[PDB]
Formats: C-alpha cells, structure tokens, sequence
RNA sequence: CACGAAUGGCGUAAUGAUGGCCAGGCUGUCUCCACCCGAGACUCAGUGAAAUUGAACUCGCUGUGAAGAUGCAGUGUACCC
RNA sequence: CCUGCUUCCAGGAAAAGCCUCUAAGCAUCAGGUAACAUCAAAUCGUACCCCAAACCGACACAGGUGGUCAGGUAGAGAAUA
RNA sequence: GCACCGAAGCUGCGGCAGCGACGCUUAUGCGUUGUUGGGUAGGGGAGCGUUCUGUAAGCCUGCGAAGGUGUGCUGUGAGGCAUGCUGGAGGUAUCAGAAGUGCGAAUGCUGACAUAAGUAACGAUAAAGCGGGUGAAAAGCCCGCUCGCCGGAAGACCAAGGGUUCCUGUCCAACGUUAAUCGGGGCAGGGUGAGUCGACCCCUAAGGCGAGGCCGAAAGGCGUAGUCGAUGGGAAACAGGUUAA
RNA sequence: ACCGACUAAUGUUGAAAAAUUAGCGGAUGACUUGUGGCUGGGGGUGAAAGGCCAAUCAAACCGGGAGAUAGCUGGUUCUCCC
RNA sequence: GGUUAAGCGACUAAGCGUACACGGUGGAUGCCCUGGCAGUCAGAGGCGAUGAAGGACGUGCUAAUCUGCGAUAAGCGUCGGUAAGGUGAUAUGAACCGUUAUAACCGGCGAUUUCCGAAUGGGGAAACCCAGUGUGUUUCGACACACUAUCAUUAACUGAAUCCAUAGGUUAAUGAGGCGAACCGGGGGAACUGAAACAUCUAAGUACCCCGAGGAAAAGAAAUCAACCGAGAUUCCCCCAGUAGCGGCGAGCGAACGGGGAGCAGCCCAGAGCCUGAAUCAGUGUGUGUGUUAGUGGAAGCGUCUGGAAAGGCGCGCGAUACAGGGUGACAGCCCCGUACACAAAAAUGCACAUGCUGUGAGCUCGAUGAGUAGGGCGGGACACGUGGUAUCCUGUCUGAAUAUGGGGGGACCAUCCUCCAAGGCUAAAUACUCCUGACUGACCGAUAGUGAACCAGUACCGUGAGGGAAAGGCGAAAAGAACCCCGGCGAGGGGAGUGAAAAAGAACCUGAAACCGUGUACGUACAAGCAGUGGGAGCACGCUUAGGCGUGUGACUGCGUACCUUUUGUAUAAUGGGUCAGCGACUUAUAUUCUGUAGCAAGGUUAACCGAAUAGGGGAGCCGAAGGGAAACCGAGUCUUAACUGGGCGUU
C-alpha cells in the first residue's frame, strides 16, 4: 500500500534545506543548535 | 547526564520492564544514584584543645628525649652538604629543627634533604612534631614556643 | 555487525475480552 | 573512592559452587540454583544429625530384638530384666555383641531371665 | 407497559453488495461421505528460525493441602530411547 | 484534420514571445525591410533501473508507483482464449 | 496390671557465649558454680572484607607483584595464612583516616550463551528434459535442441525517486534464504560528447517573499511598488550507421 | 482500464504491521489522477466516525520545567551476639 | 567327570549422570593511561562588511580520509630563535632537500586568502543562475575583474499636490547588521507541585521566550537611618534571627534597628561675565619601564649479581639553591628530557607612567537649584508585610500643589521635636562569571567507570523534520609482523621451519574468569516412579598404610525429604519474580536542631566573617549558660493569681 515517505526534493529543500531554515527566527536557532552541537550536516541539502 | 528525557518505550504493553530515563542509575551508561559534589572536610579544633595537643605532644618527645635544645643552630653558607655534614656530625638524619628566626641558607640546605625540614617559630604544626624522628629546637625558639602556647 | 534495529510492535494483537 | 567489586564477588559465588560439586545439572552449575542446593544440604544435615541418632537406635533394638527372640525372650522382657537385673546399664548399641558374640548374648539373656524370675 | 405530526405523521413508483419471510431452479450444505488431480505434511541433501524456560531423575488413582497435585499420604502401574 | 463543427449550462487561467500602433526621442545619421555571405548559440543534464531485485514498503518482500507505444486468429472490445 | 517403643522435652560427656554470685586474684583473667541463649517487624552490641590518605624514600616483589586456578591449614562467621600451576609488574603490614564498601531476585541495565531443534521455513503450483563447454566441484553459469509461461505484458520508452546499480576484466570469504565457475556482491579499469532533447533562460497561476508603509509589550503580523514561484505559454533536426558500454 | 471495499475461505512467528484468491460496487461524475500550493496542536481539517493531521490522536511529535507527584506495586547487597 | 534338573548369577550402554584432565566458546578480573572529572593561581574576556562563527569545493609525486592550506592552495616574504638532519598523519615507497647557515622546525610581523554563509548587485531549492556600470587586450569581439543591499546620521545637489515650504528623489562620508559558554540589567512569564482535596496562598518572579550591554553588569554621593545620644554614598561577607512580623494566622513566607569585617571617592549639568583654552577624560602617535608571544646555559655512577633486558640487590664514590616530573628492555638525584638557579627579544603586543597630535573643558566673580512633578481618587504591582489600623515605593486612569517664612520623612493619624532636600546626570574598589590561554593540585574515575565521545563521535544508525544517538582501548622491549617446505581450489584453514624471554605473545594477538559446547578416562545407569539432596551404605577404580571396616572419585540399595524471593491469617502451591553467567544496580550530601558517646575547659564555654608570619596567631561582633515569674508594665529568689491569700500555678535545690 502507499506509505507514508514519499519522496521529493523539491519539497524536501522547500520545507527542511537550507535557506527555508535560514528564513525565520526559529529556523534560525535551527541551525545554531546543530551548530553548537557540531553537526556534520546541518541540513541534508545539495 | 547527557541525554533527552523521552521516556525510552512504553508503560504498558511491551513484555518490558517499566522504564522511565534514560539516564536511570539502573539503566547502564549514565547514573550515579548519589554522585559526590566538591566539599570540604575541614574540622574546627578549639583553641585550648590545639594547644593542649602541642603540650601533649613536646612534653613527650622530651620524655623520649627526641627533642635536643640547642643554643643557635645555623649553617655557614646555602650548600646542602654543609648541612648534610652538620647533621652527620650531630648523629642525625630525620629532624624538624625549629629555628629562631630563620635564614636563607639554612633553609635552601635541607630543601633537598628529603628527612629533614627547617621551620620558624611560628610554624611548628603537630604532625611533623611526630612525624620526625627528632625535633632540634634552638633555645631561641624555646622560649618563642614557651609563650605561644602560654 | 550492521545487525541492530527492533523495533518491537505492541503485543501483537489479535483477539481476549475474557468476559466481563 | 570507587570500590572496583567483583573480584570479592567470585569468591563469594567459588565458595558456594565447590560446596555444589557433586550436585545435578545446574545444581552444580549454576550459582543462583548452586546457593540454594548447597543451603537446603545444609538444612538436611542439621536435621539429620539428629535422625542420625534415631535411626541407629532403632537399628540396635531392631536386632537385639531378634537376638533377644532367638534366645526364646522378646525385647520387652529382655530389657526389662537387665534393668531389674541388680541395676546394671548397658548401651543398646554395645549389645553390638548380639552379632558378634552370640555366646555372650545368650549368656546376657540369661542373666537377665534370672532377675524376672 | 412506554406511536403521533418538520429532535416531522401516514403513504409511496423507482433505486439498495440494506433487515425479516416465502417459493421454482440448483446442488456434497445435509443424509454420509467415496474416488481422483495438484500444493504441503513424510524420507534424503543444503541452509537454518521462534515464542517460553527457578531447577528437573517431569506416571495413574483415592485422599490431604492457600480449599481443582507429575512433585504431600496411601496405593496401583510402568524395561531404556 | 478538430483550439473545427453541432449542442448544452455549470459559462469554461494568466503573462510573455509574436503582430501592429504611435509618445518622449532621432531625422544625411541611427534604426527598419530583403538577398547573399559570414560569425555566434555558452553553461548544466545525458550511464543504468523506472509497475521494479536499482523507487516507497527494515528484506533480491505475492503490496503501492504518473505518462508513452500497442501486431495476428476469433471477438463488440484496451474483455477473453 | 506390669512391661517396652517413642521427641531437638529431662539426664549424661565434651564445647561456646551473656548475666550472677563464691573462690584463685583485681591497667583482670582464671577456676568452679547457678542460670540464660527459637524468633518476623524492630531496638542494642561486636566484627570481616573491599577502594582510597597517612604511617611509607619503610616493607614485599622478575630468585615472580596483582588477577586467574587448584591444594593444605586455620577462625564462631564475614574471612585469614601458606603454597603448586598460570601469570608477567606491581603490592603494600601495622595503627589510624575517608567511602561510588559487599547482589539472586526489582516483567531491573549491558554484553555473552543456552533452550525449543538441526524442528518450522527457503517468499506465488508459469515447468522443466537432455547434450556439449568451463571448472577443485554444474539441477542453478555459458552454448545448443526440445518443453512450458506473459504478450494492454511478465514487451518497449521515460518522468518521479535512486545515484554508478551501466560495460569489461578479475575474485567467491562476507552479501545471495541452497551450490555457485554466476550476480544489482569485493577489487580495478572504462563509460554519459548536443545551436536544435531537457534544465538555465523569457512568461506568468496557486502561493511565497516584500524597500517604504499600516499594525504589534519584544519576538513579530499583514501588505503596496516589486520580486520570486510550473503542474501551463515561449525559436529551431530528421532517416540511417556506428561503441563492449 | 481506473476508483472502491459487500461476502467467504486462506493467511494470523504472514508473501503482507493490514494483503492474496473467488465472487462484489461505481465506472461522463458530488468521478478519478500527476505536479505544486495553503490550513498547526485546545489548533487544523471533518458529506460527521472522535474521522484524519507521517504505521501515533477524547488533544500530534521533539526538547525543556524534570529527579512532576505516586498515602500504590516492586526491589533493597557482608558476618556474629542480646 | 558326563547327562538332566532346580536355584542363584556377573560381563552389555543406543544413550545418560557425576568427577577429574585437556580443549572450544566468551571477554570478566587485575595491571595500564596522549581520555575524562573538580579545582587553585594567573592571563584573556571577545570575533565580525579589512566579510566572522560555520561550511562547500579544491589543494600532494597521492586513490581515500584526517590535519594544514586557499588557484601563491601541507604553502610565499621578512624579522628573529634554532639547527644536523628534513619533504604533517594513516603510510611504506618515489623523487628530493640540507649539514655552519635562504634544509626543516619554533616565534613576531606581512603576503595570498576560490565558492556559500550577516551575504550586502538582483535572484535562489546554501556552496548555484543572471546582471548595470566601469575598466582590460602590437589576435582591443565575448569573457575576466572592480563596484552597485538595507537602515541610521550628516552634507551636498535635486524637488510634488501648492509659490513659498515641506514630503519625495540621486550622490557622498561615516556607523550599524551576523556569531558567541556563563556572569549582568531590562520587557514578558508558566504548570507540575505543596496545602496530605482545592479556589486564596505555594511552587516563583522560578523554567522558558525576548531585548541590551560590559569586562564585569547593576547600584551609588541621603528629600538615608537614628531617637534628643549619634551616624554619614553604593556594593559584598558575618551577625542581629528563623527573632519582629506576614499568613485560608493553614501550608508556608520572613525583615529591619544596631554591631563586627571587605573595599572606600567623590564629581558635573540645570549659566553668563571675565580670563580662555589652564585641570581632566577619551581617541591616538612616540618614548620608557614592565609582563607577554620563540629561546640559552644548567651539577654529579661505577663495579658486580640475577635476567631476554637493570634503573633492582650488594659495594664504594659523587651533585644537590637541582630528590618536581616524564622516558629509557624491571624500581635511575649522577643514561636521556628536565628540575633549582642564572640568563635572552629582531619584531608585535597587554599594563603602567612620560609627552606629541586631535577632540575636550579648567579658573575667579556673581547667580541658578530639576511641576503635569509631590500629593490625592480609581485599578494593579512592589516593599518579609496577602488591605489589614498599613506607613513607604511604582504607575494604567482621572487629577494636581508649595517653592526656604518652603518642602520630604520619622509605619494609620495629629502636635512638638529631630532629621533630610525628591521631581537632571556621572562615578573606581570590595561583588559575579569562564567559550578560551598558561601553569600547578586532588583520600576524583580507570574502558558497563570517567565526557555521549581514551578510537577519524555528534560519527554509524533512526527520524519528513525538530531531534534522538551507539558500539568499539592493550602483540612485543624491539616488527625481529613468520624467508622457505608440505596438504589444499595459484583458496579458506592448517602443519613444519625461522624470529623472540615467551607463538601456549601470530595479528580473531597481555591477563583470559563464568554461562555455554566437546574429546578422554574412573565409577554408576536399560523392573524402575516425585525439589534430586541428606543420614546410612555395599561394590568398583585408585592411592595409602604394612594390614587394620583409612584418603579420593563414583554411589547399587536404603531412612527422611514438596526449590528461592516476595506478599500474606496462611503458600509445594496451580499466587509474584527470575532462561543462565559476568559487570553494573538502591538509606547519600549539605545546613540547622536535639539526644547518646567522647574530648577540652568550667560558672563560665566558644568565637563568625575577616586579618594572616595562612591548619598557627589575631579578631569575643556574637551565640549558649549562670534567674525566674508574668500577656505586659514590672518585680525578683521569688513572682503570678486576688481586695487579700489558710492558698494555688510556675520557679528557687
Ligand atoms: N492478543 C493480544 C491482546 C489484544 C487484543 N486487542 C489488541 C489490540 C492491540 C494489541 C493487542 C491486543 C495480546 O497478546 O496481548
Ligand atoms: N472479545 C472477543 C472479540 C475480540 C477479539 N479481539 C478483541 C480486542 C478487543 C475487544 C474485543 C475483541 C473475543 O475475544 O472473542
Ligand atoms: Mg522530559
Ligand atoms: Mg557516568
Ligand atoms: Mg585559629
Ligand atoms: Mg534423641
Ligand atoms: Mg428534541
Ligand atoms: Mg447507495
Ligand atoms: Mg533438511
Ligand atoms: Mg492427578
Ligand atoms: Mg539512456
Ligand atoms: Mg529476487
Ligand atoms: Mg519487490
Ligand atoms: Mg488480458
Ligand atoms: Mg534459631
Ligand atoms: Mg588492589
Ligand atoms: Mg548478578
Ligand atoms: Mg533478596
Ligand atoms: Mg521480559
Ligand atoms: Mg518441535
Ligand atoms: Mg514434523
Ligand atoms: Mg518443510
Ligand atoms: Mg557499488
Ligand atoms: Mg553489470
Ligand atoms: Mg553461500
Ligand atoms: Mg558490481
Ligand atoms: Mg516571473
Ligand atoms: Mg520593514
Ligand atoms: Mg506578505
Ligand atoms: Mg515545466
Ligand atoms: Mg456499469
Ligand atoms: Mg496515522
Ligand atoms: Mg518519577
Ligand atoms: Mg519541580
Ligand atoms: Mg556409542
Ligand atoms: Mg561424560
Ligand atoms: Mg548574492
Ligand atoms: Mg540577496
Ligand atoms: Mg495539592
Ligand atoms: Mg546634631
Ligand atoms: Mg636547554
Ligand atoms: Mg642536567
Ligand atoms: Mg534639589
Ligand atoms: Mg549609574
Ligand atoms: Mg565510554
Ligand atoms: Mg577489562
Ligand atoms: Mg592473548
Ligand atoms: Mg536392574
Ligand atoms: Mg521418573
Ligand atoms: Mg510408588
Ligand atoms: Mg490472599
Ligand atoms: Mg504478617
Ligand atoms: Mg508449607
Ligand atoms: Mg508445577
Ligand atoms: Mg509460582
């Protein structure tokens, strides 16, 4: 049956990448976060 | 600990046993039921109870005649041999030997000397009393420690 | 190994009502 | 200070599975099962250091007994006699002689039909 | 006992994988099950799981007993796998 | 062909490219039109799977996955053999 | 009515401990001696051992430390001492001092290993047979001849998504629910050629962002000019050949 | 074709965390479908079942207050003496 | 002796059990520590449009990854320092480079510094698409480079409705923007919970969101306390005291006066005249000193024994202002690196002073003295203080003075007295904190511990995402990491050989426990029924002993005999929990208070902070006790009760 990951990286960048973080206050402290926590990919982008 | 406090599955309905945190000393990594803090183990002591240990303690290396008084004691120059000598030459090895008032080469000898150490009047505490096989003691410092401790 | 995921259903499920 | 534990503890556990050795299956094996084999033995044997003294008892009279029969007196009687014979105390083990010595078993049962007379 | 008029009453052609009842046909649904063809089950070879599990030298009966006993009492039966 | 034609009500994107019109502006100029000649057209994608063993399903999983093409005999048929 | 059996009760022999008294003798301990010593909740008393500080520049230790495994002895016990083997570098008396100080249970936590058991199962009942190659080995790979199955697909081209799975050599441990010489598996090398296909690009829908601006305790909200956003509009190549790809 | 899910059997450590087979309903419409957009947690959406909002729903998920509180259940580790 | 008969009778083990021996599995234990943990003392407290934090892509003789670096790409220049060896790591090899000064390495200052990211030319699905304008070509097209965001301030030029004037528009100069551990001030601000329920109250102005700043922040120079004596800004510490008070007078909350300490500091504006740039502050250049960022010198041990190896034992010397520490084939003052100690800076810098330049005001005379404020009404909020008899403070709302003969406060309120001067500001120290730098310390951990991370870990993995988040350390002294031979499929794996102290250290490598699985031997086991042991007990095998019913192993037969924990009136229970082993896993810590023990001193005992020659000594602020009774005034070995006690209550030993 259809389940429920369904991709696309359209809609993938748009909703989770890296501008669309960088767009809002909170996205913001997304990254500052990750950052701080020394993430190696900050948000799974191109 | 480092970790989320997301309860790890279920209250009921897995065959599992109850679980709460992660971070439960019972759980493995990660716990300490009563992890320990810096702290301080310092005791008071009274004044008079100080002082009547001092006294104690004097008044029985006499009685073992482990405290040898002398009228000034001091070496001629900084070179711990001189003092290694000195001592060689007063049967002695292990020895507090508390001067009057103190000078620079006595004490910069027997800073290597490994049984022996050299204190002021002032600094005479109880464990190196005991702790030294001897306490020399010039008269001086007699009479400085006769007051101390009235 | 690589060998680590479970992730253990519910119970399993079907059927009881064992009277009331 | 943390207390490493452990080496402490096998020898806690060792000092109960040797006392297991002999024991079947996990028994012998296995110490949470060893512990409680080794405890009940334990308990056993208190119990029969005491049955031990009962069960030989019964042992000697049973014997005596027939001993005693084989003479021509039952037990009863026989014991009875050797008491009322003069006073006189003799274990029930120690007529021991019942096996052997028959001589001087029969020679006791006489003494002791003699003071029932 | 205890319908009732737009938390609608009474009717109603047509429609309904809707509920109840009947009949013809039909038949292995049944009387009552037989045979057959295929896939497993069985044997050999290869690979190789699972839940459960205080420990096991893990029988029947009548009785006792935290009151429905493989494990207690009594007794019957039973070569080992 | 057909974004046609007929008919009906529920009345059926937008903007640019394209054509034309001129304003400011340029009037020998520049531009505009045509013929012929010539030069430019960069950069990035291009393998392979794609109703599946290559994607979503933890698996070389009887499931889910939009578009395109469509032969013969019988047949109304993209049914069915 | 007299026997006798019968209990961890009574007695006898040896032993321990508390409280008594009496005698030996009092920084007490003996000898008697009378007596007391089941025990959950729980109160009191006394201890073993572990880690770490001092004591310790001491002491033990390559002539073998710790740990592991046996053995003997010893204590009322927690234990202790000794030593064989293993081990191959540390260990620490004594008296004090301090606690991550003792595990069988918590459907406790982590790891390892059992069990059922060499049992179920090996994923569509479209189906295989033989010959010949290769090979250590062929029911499964290669070639061939039959046989069977799909054929609005189980054929063919893509988008989306994947991201080297493509092709060629090489290997078969692990992956393949079996074997495997074979593979979408390991290793190495190769392979994607555009003015015209597509993206970029021009154009905008939904909707997003939004200089100023209006609004809001702060964060921010809405929106004009704009600026972005294809699922739609916008110039142009066809038939054939060739690469292992 | 495509979209549905009325019956049955199978399956229930499945081939499958919701399917297979045989039958069944709709099939020019309140139809069905690809791409992309908007709606956010006492809030959304709902031809209405408390349905659905990522295998989660009479208040989603992640982190935090946080060791919430638990007059309840469980467990609670060496020895000897009174 | 044969035949027959009756009686009794071992050796069997498909398999099983126990014991022991040798293994497998597995990774506990111990030993180990370039990793962690908690601190002390100092340094530093910021980075950023001169493009940060953080990334993408590159970069080598180089296929990957790490580090470094940026198309000048493990690097370039220069100044110092050092130098005999170097070209980062996994990681050999290749090709090189250097040895007395341009090898490398360390430090100071420079240079280069792709793309994304505040990202700033526009856009955008981060690391990409596209421009306007300027420049740029003895092959002056198209590409390459530079610049062009927004806001603020200032200036200039422009300039509507509207003529003036504004708004609007272009340019320009400056500054801002983003990131970052805590400490700090400010705007907002929960609920669980506690009250054994719950509204008031609590948790608590906490958690959290937000804004802002500094090296510290804030606070601060009395419209303050006091009580008729006096003190003299703010901040912090110890007291005062769990007192006075607040309080569904519940739960709880909880001061001040005064005292002992740390550190101490005071100034401007509300203004004009003269004199004028005179004090001072910051920004800045120089100088100097002093710290910093590389460095230099740095004492003294040999003999022998055991051993694979000496640092160990034993002997005899030697240095010590150096016996801190690490390393080296086992434990080294004298082998190495250091340590004490003494020295050193070409350059850049922190800090002090000294000045130069800029900006700034000093000084005297005479003035001035903070109104939509104080206060009030309404509503809230703060003060320990819940509206209470509630002073005081703040203000959303409506009001609204006096002005030195004036005004504030002294906890309702009034008088008198006393005391202070609101409605403008600045101000150092004692105080807080540690992303980070350096050095040092621990009755802190030692691989299930300690950081989640001793390891290429915020990784692999899981999730659309926020986000969650592992496992995994040890051959040896030295790789001397096993040439060569044999079985095998030019396999896997193994046996020899060889290295080594050890190969039983062989890389699946120190130690190598336990569950669990085998091979070997002894004994038992195929007529027997159950917690599997225990008391008895033959036989067998083995040792003994000189026998002597003895040790060890097994255990026919036999008496008795229903595991453990928990929970219960009571459990074999067919009631709970446990498949097994190993490791871990639960009464702690701080501060108060009271009792016991013990110690000191004694009608006295003891200090807190703080000073400090730093466990001493100083400091008696203070706390407890020596007197009680009463609500209290007050009285006092008594006092309270009452007019008063023959009394009575609490006290006097
Ligand atoms: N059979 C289930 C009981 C059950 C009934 N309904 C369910 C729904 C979900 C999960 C479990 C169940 C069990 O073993 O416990
Ligand atoms: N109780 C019924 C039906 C049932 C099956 N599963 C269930 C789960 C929940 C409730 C009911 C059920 C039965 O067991 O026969
Ligand atoms: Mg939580
Ligand atoms: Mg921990
Ligand atoms: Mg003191
Ligand atoms: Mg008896
Ligand atoms: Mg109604
Ligand atoms: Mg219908
Ligand atoms: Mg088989
Ligand atoms: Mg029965
Ligand atoms: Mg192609
Ligand atoms: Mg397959
Ligand atoms: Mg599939
Ligand atoms: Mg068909
Ligand atoms: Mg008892
Ligand atoms: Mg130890
Ligand atoms: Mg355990
Ligand atoms: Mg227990
Ligand atoms: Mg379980
Ligand atoms: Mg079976
Ligand atoms: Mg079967
Ligand atoms: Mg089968
Ligand atoms: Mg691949
Ligand atoms: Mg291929
Ligand atoms: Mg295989
Ligand atoms: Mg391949
Ligand atoms: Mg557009
Ligand atoms: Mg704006
Ligand atoms: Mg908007
Ligand atoms: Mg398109
Ligand atoms: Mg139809
Ligand atoms: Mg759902
Ligand atoms: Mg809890
Ligand atoms: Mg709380
Ligand atoms: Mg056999
Ligand atoms: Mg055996
Ligand atoms: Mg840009
Ligand atoms: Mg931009
Ligand atoms: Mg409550
Ligand atoms: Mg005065
Ligand atoms: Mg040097
Ligand atoms: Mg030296
Ligand atoms: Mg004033
Ligand atoms: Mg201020
Ligand atoms: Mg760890
Ligand atoms: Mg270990
Ligand atoms: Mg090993
Ligand atoms: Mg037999
Ligand atoms: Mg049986
Ligand atoms: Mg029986
Ligand atoms: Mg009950
Ligand atoms: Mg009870
Ligand atoms: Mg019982
Ligand atoms: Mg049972
Ligand atoms: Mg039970």
């Amino acid at each position: 049956m259809k389940r429920t990951f369904q991709p696309s990286v359209l809609k993938r960048n748009r909703s989770h990448g890296f501008r669309a973080r960088m767009a809002t206050k909170n996205g913001r402290q997304v990254l500052a976060r990750r950052r701080a926590k020394g993430r190696a990919r900050l948000t799974v982008s191109k | 600990v480092t970790g989320s406090g997301k309860k790890p599955w279920r209250q009921k309905g897995t065959g599992r046993a109850r679980s709460g945190s992660i971070k439960s000393p019972i759980w493995r990594s990660g716990g300490v039921t009563f992890a320990a803090r810096p702290q301080d183990h310092s005791q008071k002591v009274n004044k008079k109870m100080y002082r009547g240990a001092l006294k104690s303690i004097l008044s029985e290396l006499v009685r073992q005649d482990r405290l040898i008084v002398v009228e000034k004691f001091s070496v001629e120059a900084p070179k711990t041999k001189l003092l290694a000598q000195k001592l060689k030459d007063m049967a002695l090895e292990d020895v507090l030997i508390i001067t009057g008032e103190l000078d620079e080469n006595l004490f910069l000898a027997a800073r290597n000397l490994h049984k022996v150490d050299v204190r002021d009047a002032t600094g005479i505490d109880p464990v190196s009393l005991i702790a030294f096989d001897k306490v020399v003691m010039t008269a001086d410092a007699v009479k400085q420690v006769e007051e101390m401790l009235a | 190994h690589i060998c680590v995921t479970s992730k253990w259903f519910n119970i399993d499920n079907k059927i009881v009502d064992h009277r009331p | 200070a943390r207390v490493k534990r452990g080496v402490i503890a096998r020898a806690r556990h060792k000092k109960i599975l040797k006392q297991a050795k002999g024991y079947y299956g996990a028994r012998s094996r296995v110490y949470r099962v060893a512990f409680q084999a080794v405890i009940k033995a334990g308990q056993y044997a208190y119990r029969d250091r005491r049955q031990r003294k009962r069960q030989f008892r019964q042992l000697w009279i049973a014997r005596i007994n027939a001993a005693a029969r084989q003479n021509g007196i039952s037990y009863s009687k026989f014991i009875n006699g050797l008491k009322k014979a003069s006073v006189e105390i003799d274990r029930k083990i120690l007529a021991d002689i019942a096996v052997f010595d028959k001589v001087a078993f029969t020679a006791l049962v006489e003494k002791a039909k003699a003071a029932l007379a």
